[PDB]
């Protein structure tokens, strides 16, 4: 029973892992993510 | 998981049943042998 229960905590680790990688994949695809601010920001650099 | 943490004591109190089970077993044993204190024979013997 005791095997049956860590394994159960291996397949809440794994869905955990699924969950982070899409959190990752979420602001990698998003509109307002790290590229956008960097292109913004290095544009107003040159204009400003 | 939360459930197999809870049938995991379910799996313990059968443990600790079996050890309530074999106690109570040397008990019926060992007061079975402190009652009879010479068997009917043993007082035979003496008597001879």
């Amino acid at each position: 029973v005791r095997r049956t229960a860590t394994e159960m905590q291996r397949e809440h680790m794994e869905i955990q892992q699924a969950q982070t990688q899409a959190q990752l994949e979420f602001l990698q695809r998003k509109f307002s993510n790290k590229a956008l601010y960097s292109w913004l920001r290095g544009r107003l650099a040159s204009i400003y | 998981m939360q459930e197999q943490a809870l049938t995991e004591l379910d799996a313990e109190k059968k443990i600790l049943e079996q050890s309530r089970a074999g106690a109570q077993s040397r008990v019926d044993s060992y007061r079975a042998l402190y009652d009879e204190n010479v068997s009917a024979e043993e007082k035979r013997t003496m008597d001879l």
